[PDB]
């Protein structure tokens, strides 16, 4: 009998953001709260580094000269990046730095459609006797996918040159919902939802509820037809 | 005092107190890379 209209988005921080949709009917508050929690963690649009190609190393196990951290530790730091793709689905990024200076997420060349959220995220430590240069390639996916499942874009010749990573992108980390009480002066059984959303910054919390609404409506439409 | 830190090797200086007459600062520490152990496990050393 009641429908949520004109929800409120209380942004308290860049990562943590709480939302209070609307005071719903009793019984449907706790039902929609647990239903929306499993949607934000199952399938959400995200972007991460799929593969990284270095023109100075053959495989990911052997280390290089000039970098303090190992190559394996470098590939483990690229997973923590938060790259937002507005228009393009797959883009190629570059990175190159020479000298005694640490490299961060801001060292990547800027683009008109590529926006990196974090800038203080370190990658590796450099020195004066060595330098690094590599090419990054990100893509848009839905859920977790290992490197052995997405076996595509290969010609039996890029084995020693190209290095693949483990795509584990997840824009949502923590979801918490409680049942509060509200007054509308129409009925006595009113309750609202307070979703404690924890997004890494790849997507806006306002669009997270809209993207989680069209997927639930598409699953419930099978019962009507 | 450490002179230069690298993933392959690390070098350190020698203090003037506990040093000899000639060739005071000589310290070459070669860190081992990913080699095969006796149980088919990996072993490596990372500078800290």
């Amino acid at each position: 009998f009641l429908t949520p209209r004109h929800i409120d988005v209380q942004v308290v921080s860049q990562t943590r953001a709480k939302i209070t949709l609307e005071p719903l009917e009793r019984g449907f508050g706790h039902t929609l709260g647990n239903a929306l929690r499993r949607i934000l963690l199952s399938s959400m649009p995200g972007c991460a580094v799929v593969e990284a190609e270095i023109d100075g190393v053959l495989h990911e196990y052997s280390a290089i000269e000039g970098v303090q951290e190992d190559v394996i530790e470098i590939l483990l730091n690229l997973k923590g990046l938060a790259i937002k793709l507005h228009g393009r689905d797959e883009v190629t990024l570059t990175l190159a730095k020479k000298g005694s200076g640490v490299v961060t997420a801001a060292d990547i060349q800027l683009d008109h459609d590529v926006e990196i959220i974090n800038g203080d995220h370190v990658i590796a430590n450099l020195a004066d006797n060595g330098a690094l240069n590599m090419k990054l390639k990100v893509a848009r996916g839905r859920g977790y996918e290992p490197a052995d499942a997405r076996q595509s874009d290969e010609d039996e010749s890029r084995s020693i040159g190209r290095l693949q990573l483990d795509a584990s992108f997840s824009p949502v980390r923590r979801v918490s919902y409680v049942v509060e009480n509200a007054r509308v002066e129409q009925r006595t059984n009113l309750d609202k939802l307070v979703l404690d959303l924890e997004t890494n910054g790849t997507l806006d919390p306002e669009e997270a509820i809209r993207r989680a609404a069209t997927i639930l409506q598409q699953q419930l439409a099978a019962f009507v037809d | 005092v450490i002179d230069s830190v690298d993933a392959s090797r690390v070098v350190v200086r020698v203090a003037d107190d506990e040093v000899e007459t000639g060739e005071a600062g000589v310290d070459i520490y070669n860190l081992t890379k990913y080699t095969r152990s006796n149980q088919n496990t990996c072993i490596n050393q990372r500078p800290l």
